[PDB]
């Protein structure tokens, strides 16, 4: 409502979030990895560690 | 279950929710490139200059999604945190 922590999480969307970020700009590295599987690769590779990461801290939340 | 018992479960569906709306987030986006992918091969070499101006337009619009539903998730977490 004010702003969050810096919980491992959090962290995790950021990059995910930074990662798409570069992707917006649609430059010319950009249109080189997207005809390939690349980026959908790496972003599948960061949504699962955010994913990961949020089940493990809802886990440890419960404890409190 | 500390911070009132029976309650506290009927508000772990709704963190559950916005888990599962950021997860349908994340592979629209995903899915929305792939798509972009056979776009450029149905057009057999032809300018991609306006799928391009599509998928700019379309993945602002998903990103926006995106941060409205983590903004949620985040304000959800932190009332679970001391129910």
């Amino acid at each position: 409502t004010e702003w969050q922590s810096g919980q491992r999480w959090e962290l995790a969307l950021g990059r995910f979030w930074d990662y798409l970020r570069w992707v917006q700009t649609l430059s010319e590295q950009v249109q080189e990895e997207l005809l390939s599987s690349q980026v959908t690769q790496e972003l599948r590779a960061l949504m699962d560690e955010t994913m990961k990461e949020l089940k493990a801290y809802k886990s440890e939340l419960e404890e409190q | 279950t500390p911070v009132a018992e029976e309650t506290r479960a009927r508000l772990s569906k709704e963190l559950q929710a916005a888990q599962a709306r950021l997860g349908a987030d994340m592979e629209d986006v995903c899915g929305r490139l792939v798509q972009y992918r056979g776009e450029v091969q149905a057009m057999l070499g032809q300018s991609t200059e306006e799928l391009r101006v599509r998928l700019a337009s379309h993945l602002r619009k998903l990103r926006k999604r995106l941060l409205r539903d983590a903004d949620d998730l985040q304000k959800r977490l932190a009332v679970y945190q001391a129910g």
